[PDB]
């Protein structure tokens, strides 16, 4: 219908936070491999001079940016790991919603604001938020440990 | 216990002694102002405003300055930058012409006025040009006629370092890569080799000014409690004794001559700069240091020297031999390379039972740092006079391994190798590799009693 | 400073000999051997450790002020003069002949 | 209190194995992204000469070490995968504790030795241990398969 | 016996699809770290000229291929993520088996064809298959979201 | 004398090469994006309306 | 094989330094070298 059909990269840029919540795979994919699929595929064109005359001016432009894309990507996958949820896309926590971050209610958050819009209104607190989830894991990580000893 | 089971852990506090390619941090006020070219400083990252460090409790790591690869890494780097920075600069290869030198009016002819014919930017003009040289920078041929030749022209490739660049010693930090760590000895008096007690983790070191001297240690870090002496083995008389001062002794120095730049264009799009003339009196370069401060500093040393040795009386002496580099206190002061005759500072006998010092200095322009393969560098003359002030922070000694009745034990200014310049500062630190994965038994099975 | 004992040092191919060396301070021990035409040849580089082309016969053996070098099962190449070296110093040395 | 407050990188280096079991996130983070956060952030200083004159002497020092950090990191994440537990931090197995590795008991392992200390005493067996978990997965991977056929 | 003993890299190349289903770890490992273990270990030989004279002709051959191996590897790990199953090795979906892909039955698929053989017979449809799993996640990702609102 | 011989380094571009202006696209890296103003009459500076990736 | 395979040749060169045209003599192989115009003493 709408959630089971085509959309496109970054299509829900101006769609509500709730709307975008279906089209994650679209922008959760191609973060990496958006280019490694295309590069490997298009680069094996019948040229036979891939990296001829060793490396060149486009030589570093790519590798300086190839090596970025992955660590940039592995940075967000390191957060999923360190927050104990690499299920991605959507994941709940014990960290509760400090209304000091946003006093607003549920109804309008998901059905009126968009993520671009939202992440701005919440940009300043994200640092403090993100650090709360890490300390949420470690409480849980010690509580796990304590029980590993006695059983 | 119970049915115990292996359980695996990611994020454990474990490391191993290691070595890997480090990277450098720059300074904010250093990068912002241009300073044109300066080493390879521009290609570094900027250091974090927050000088972040974490202290490690209940650890006592082993440090040994002598076997520390950061210094085998430091000099590796330091040489690589120079070569590459001088890669594009002007080559003085055709200046190997017969120099007809008359002298000018320590009066043996140190400054010499020489002539020679060169082809310009263009092959249609053999211009008989006249220029000035130092007695060291030049060497005669056959009978001492009026003829000389450049000090290493026939046997090396002299390259005029571009004046746009600067040799200013910008401090530097060695920032460690991911999954690695650099440790520090946060002690006051550390031997250099052995176990540490106050240890901690940093991302980068403290600012290491890459100054290069040959006898005294300038602008470095001072000792914290009392002056300290460091050697691999003291019986190993073929091993450099590093000293680190508590109180830095300021040493003022100068080339008193007000020089004029003269661009002679060998071309096409390049010229060779030299001193056109000398505006004023002709004088000698030197270095001033309080002899009270210096010898009261020598008092600091001997008492901590007598700790490593027997209470037997000690004597200091001028260097036994070597290149001007080693046998003389060599350093850069404002862009020009000095060679101070350090007999004065090292000629004393310290036992148990006014004025100031002025060290003569010679200026060389054609120089070969790191003693390279027929590869020399011509520093162009700096306009006008230059005056700079260094802090002696320590120095290097070399013992005479043939103990005598009178004797008793002799220590002359070392400085053959350059790896110690870096050891003198990088002693505090060491590199390790983090290994976050670790397996340990705790009673817990992999929950497959049902499927 | 080194006291290389003892001095006479004459025996048959079918025998065994042990050379001692004394010191006040500690150090890195070593040993050598001269020959007709040839110069000193290294045989020990730490004390326990042997040099190149050195069989099991060369036994270095004592943690104490007295250190010794033993070369059991003597031969005709063994004739010459040996010395014990510690840093810049040397031992008195000893000549074994036919 | 102690587990819900600040600690610092590698802080529990000389703390008991049990103690360290809370401060994993500290040293489980920054394995990667410890530098990619700082690099990207500090490198966008107003220089506008990032990679000027193409690549230089610091050019490779970083990239030779940038590209290391990730594969080094992805090596430990490949182990988590191949042991069937990328939940990280803490994970149980069917592989039992061969006392040939360490005859010692539970009480003192977690409350007297530290991980630096422990991993040494167990260093030589780790190779054999690690290989046991891989063969623990594959037994389970075939046992999974067998049941996929019939249901 | 057979599933709890040694096999070797790519050993089941000519073994049935069912047989190979035990020896995944073998070829699921070393995709990355097959070389980073060996490289780091063999390269720390007493040479002390790792990357001497800066970078050379073997300099790029490795890094151009080092940086490939990971993105190539992270491409398949991105698929596991975007299909919601990075448990690896084996994972079920709601996407049913369109017999248009292969009319054949279960019995012979796992016990007569081999994976090399099979992936060929199914090569052309894989593109359409893979895209079905992505749209299988997002249906589930919205269905998750809808329930996050009301509870 | 040649126009800049004395003051510059003149280099004869090899005839084998060509200065033909081959069109070019700036392909963006991963985790990044390049946006377009799909308007007809755009001022150059200011807000867009018809935008795309 | 006696056509002049090894050849003894002379030539003037400028040294490390532009103030000496040293007439130097060196050896060459008949293949490594080639004559000019009439076969004088010149290659
Ligand atoms: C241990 O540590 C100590 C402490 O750090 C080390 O000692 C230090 O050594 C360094 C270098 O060795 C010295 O830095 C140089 O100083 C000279 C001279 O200082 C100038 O400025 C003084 C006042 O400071 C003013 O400027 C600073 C910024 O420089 C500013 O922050 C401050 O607020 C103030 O505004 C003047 O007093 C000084 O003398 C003047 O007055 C005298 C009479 O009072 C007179 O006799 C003098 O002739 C002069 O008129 C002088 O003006 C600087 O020249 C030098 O800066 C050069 O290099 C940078 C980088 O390349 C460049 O940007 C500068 O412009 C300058 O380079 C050009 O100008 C020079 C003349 O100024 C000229 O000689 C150069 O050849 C060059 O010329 C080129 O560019 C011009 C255009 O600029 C162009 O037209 C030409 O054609 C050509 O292409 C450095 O700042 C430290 O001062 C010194 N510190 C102490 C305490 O001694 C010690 O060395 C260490 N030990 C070891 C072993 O390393
Ligand atoms: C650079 O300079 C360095 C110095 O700054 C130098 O390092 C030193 O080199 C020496 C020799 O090469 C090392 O060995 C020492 O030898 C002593 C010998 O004493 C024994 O023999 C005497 C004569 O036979 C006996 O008289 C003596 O006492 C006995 O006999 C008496 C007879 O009446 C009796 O009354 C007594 O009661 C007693 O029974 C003794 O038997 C040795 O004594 C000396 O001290 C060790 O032992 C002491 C206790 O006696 C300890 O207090 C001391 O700390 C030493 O302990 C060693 O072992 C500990 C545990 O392993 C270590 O913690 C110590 O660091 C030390 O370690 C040595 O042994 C380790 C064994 O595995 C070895 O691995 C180490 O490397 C080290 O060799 C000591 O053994 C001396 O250790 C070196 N270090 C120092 C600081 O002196 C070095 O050679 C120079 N060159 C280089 C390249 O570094
Ligand atoms: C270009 O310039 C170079 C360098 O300036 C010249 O290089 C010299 O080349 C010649 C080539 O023949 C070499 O000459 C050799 O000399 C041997 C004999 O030398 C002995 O006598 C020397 C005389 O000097 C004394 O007098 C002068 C003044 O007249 C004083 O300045 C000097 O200090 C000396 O005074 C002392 O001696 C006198 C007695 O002679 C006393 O009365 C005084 O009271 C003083 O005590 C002398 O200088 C020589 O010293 C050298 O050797 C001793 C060891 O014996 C050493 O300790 C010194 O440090 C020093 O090295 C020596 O006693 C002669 O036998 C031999 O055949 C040869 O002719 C000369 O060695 C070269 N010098 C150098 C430094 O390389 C070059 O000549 C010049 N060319 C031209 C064309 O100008
Ligand atoms: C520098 O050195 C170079 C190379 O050494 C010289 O290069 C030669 O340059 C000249 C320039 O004028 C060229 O000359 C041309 O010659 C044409 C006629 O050539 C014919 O006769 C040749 C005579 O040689 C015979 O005699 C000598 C001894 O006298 C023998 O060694 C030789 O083998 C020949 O013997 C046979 O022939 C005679 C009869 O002549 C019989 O009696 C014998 O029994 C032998 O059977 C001959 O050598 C020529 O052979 C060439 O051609 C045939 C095809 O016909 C081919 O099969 C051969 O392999 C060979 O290539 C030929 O028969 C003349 O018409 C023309 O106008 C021109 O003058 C000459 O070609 C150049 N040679 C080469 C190799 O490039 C150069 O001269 C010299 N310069 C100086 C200053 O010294
Ligand atoms: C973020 O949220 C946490 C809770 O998840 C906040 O902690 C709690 O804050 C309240 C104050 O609002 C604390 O006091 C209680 O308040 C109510 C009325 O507001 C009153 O009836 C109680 O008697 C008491 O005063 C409460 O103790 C505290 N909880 C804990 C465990 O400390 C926190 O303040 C929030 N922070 C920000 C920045 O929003
Ligand atoms: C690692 O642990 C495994 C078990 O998880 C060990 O396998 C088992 O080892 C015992 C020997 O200790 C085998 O024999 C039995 O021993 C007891 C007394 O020790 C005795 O009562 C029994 O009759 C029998 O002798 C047991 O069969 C064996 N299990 C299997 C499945 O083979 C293994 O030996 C350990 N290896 C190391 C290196 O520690
Ligand atoms: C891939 O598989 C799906 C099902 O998972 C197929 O969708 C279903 O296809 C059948 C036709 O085979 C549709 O119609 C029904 O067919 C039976 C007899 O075949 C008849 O008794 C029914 O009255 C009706 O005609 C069915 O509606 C359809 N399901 C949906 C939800 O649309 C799909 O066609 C397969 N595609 C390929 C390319 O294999
Ligand atoms: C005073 O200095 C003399 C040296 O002038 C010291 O004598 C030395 O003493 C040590 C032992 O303490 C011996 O090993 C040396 O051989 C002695 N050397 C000489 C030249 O005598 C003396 O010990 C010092 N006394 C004090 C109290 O410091
Ligand atoms: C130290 O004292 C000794 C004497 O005890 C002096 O030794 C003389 O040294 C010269 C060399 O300069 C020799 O030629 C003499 O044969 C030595 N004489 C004796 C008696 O040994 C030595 O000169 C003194 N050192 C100082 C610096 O004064
Ligand atoms: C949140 O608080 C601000 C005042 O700080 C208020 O203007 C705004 O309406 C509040 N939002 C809601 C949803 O109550
Ligand atoms: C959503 O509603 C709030 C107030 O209820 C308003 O401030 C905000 O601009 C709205 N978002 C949009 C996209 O209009
Ligand atoms: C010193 O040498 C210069 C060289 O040009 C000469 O002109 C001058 O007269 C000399 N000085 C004396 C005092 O002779
Ligand atoms: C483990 O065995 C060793 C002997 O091999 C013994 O010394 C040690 O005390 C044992 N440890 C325990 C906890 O029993
Ligand atoms: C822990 O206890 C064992 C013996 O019970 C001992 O060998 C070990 O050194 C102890 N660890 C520490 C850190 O003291
Ligand atoms: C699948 O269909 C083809 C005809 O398109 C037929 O030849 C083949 O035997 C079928 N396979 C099975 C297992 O029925
Ligand atoms: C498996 O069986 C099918 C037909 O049932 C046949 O086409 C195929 O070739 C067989 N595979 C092998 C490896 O023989």
């Amino acid at each position: 219908g709408i959630g089971a059909v085509f959309l496109g990269f970054l299509g829900a840029a101006g769609s509500t936070m709730g709307a975008a919540s279906m089209t994650l795979t679209v922008q959760a994919r191609l973060l990496l491999s958006g280019i490694v699929q295309q590069q490997n595929n298009l680069l094996r064109a019948p040229e036979a001079q891939e990296r001829m005359l060793q490396l060149t001016v486009w030589g570093i432009k790519q590798l300086q940016a190839r090596v970025l894309a992955v660590e940039r990507y592995l940075g967000d996958q390191q957060l999923l790991g360190i927050w104990g949820c690499s299920g991605k896309l959507i994941c709940c926590t014990a960290v509760p919603w400090n209304a000091s971050w946003s006093n607003k209610s549920l109804d309008r958050i998901w059905n009126n604001m968009t993520w671009m819009e939202w992440e701005r209104e919440i940009d300043n607190y994200t640092s403090e938020i993100y650090t709360l989830i890490e300390e949420s894991q470690n409480q849980q990580e010690k509580n796990e440990q304590e029980l590993l000893e006695l059983d | 216990v119970e049915k115990l089971w292996v359980t695996v852990y990611y994020g454990v506090p474990v490391w191993k002694e290691a070595t890997t390619t480090l990277f450098c941090a720059s300074d904010a006020k250093a990068y912002d102002t241009e300073v044109h070219n300066v080493w390879a400083t521009h290609a570094c990252v900027p250091t974090d405003p927050n000088p972040q460090e974490v202290v490690l409790e209940n650890v006592t790591e082993h440090f040994n300055m002598w076997k520390n690869n950061m210094v085998e890494q430091m000099q590796e780097d330091i040489i690589s930058l120079w070569d590459q920075s001088l890669k594009p600069c002007v080559k003085l290869t055709p200046l190997c012409v017969t120099l007809n030198c008359k002298d000018v009016n320590m009066e043996r002819g140190e400054i010499k006025n020489c002539s020679f014919n060169i082809t310009t930017s263009i092959r249609d003009k053999v211009q008989k040009e006249y220029a000035l040289f130092y007695k060291l920078d030049v060497v005669p041929i056959d009978n001492n006629n009026t003829s000389y030749r450049l000090i290493s022209c026939d046997t090396s490739v002299i390259t005029q370092a571009c004046p746009k660049i600067s040799f200013e010693p910008i401090p530097i930090h060695y920032c460690a890569p991911a999954g690695f760590a650099i440790l520090k000895c946060n002690d006051k008096t550390f031997n250099g080799k052995g176990p540490c007690k106050n240890v901690s983790t940093v991302q980068c070191t403290h600012g290491i000014r890459p100054v290069v001297s040959t006898q005294l240690l300038l602008n470095g870090s001072l000792a914290e409690e009392e002056v300290v002496i460091r050697s691999d083995n003291f019986t190993n008389n073929a091993k450099t004794i590093i000293v680190q001062l508590k109180e830095s002794v300021e040493i003022n120095c100068t080339r008193p001559n007000n020089n004029t730049r003269k661009s002679i264009h060998i071309g096409p799009g390049r010229a060779f700069y030299t001193t056109g003339e000398i505006i004023g009196d002709i004088r000698q370069a030197h270095c001033n240091i309080s002899r009270a401060k210096w010898n009261d500093t020598l008092k600091q040393i001997v008492i901590k020297l007598r700790e490593q040795f027997e209470n037997k009386t000690i004597v200091f002496n001028h260097s036994s031999g070597g290149d001007p580099e080693i046998v003389m206190h060599s350093f850069n002061c404002g862009g020009e390379f000095f060679y101070c005759n350090s007999t004065q500072l090292f000629n004393s006998t310290w036992n148990n039972n006014g004025n100031t010092i002025t060290l003569p200095c010679r200026i060389k322009q054609i120089i070969n740092m790191w003693q390279e393969i027929g590869k020399a560098m011509y520093a162009p003359p700096i306009r006008g006079q230059i005056r700079c002030s260094s802090n002696i922070t320590g120095l290097l000694l070399t013992r005479d391994g043939c103990i005598n009745e009178n004797g008793t034990e002799i220590f002359r200014p070392g400085g053959g190798d350059m790896r110690d310049n870096w050891r003198s500062e990088l002693y505090k630190y060491k590199v390790v590799k983090i290994e976050p994965l670790g397996v340990a038994p705790t009673k817990c099975k992999r929950r497959v009693v049902g499927r | 400073v080194l006291t290389q004992s003892p001095g006479t040092l004459s025996l048959s191919p079918g025998e065994t000999a042990i050379i001692s060396c004394r010191t006040s301070q500690y150090g890195s021990l070593a040993w050598y051997q001269q020959r007709p035409g040839q110069a000193p040849r290294l045989v020990i580089y730490s004390g326990s450790t042997r040099a190149a082309g050195i069989p099991d016969r060369f036994s270095g053996s004592r943690w104490g002020p007295d250190y010794n070098l033993t070369i059991s099962n003597l031969e005709s190449g063994d004739f010459g003069v040996y010395y014990c070296q510690q840093y810049e110093f040397f031992g008195q040395g000893t000549k074994v002949q036919v």
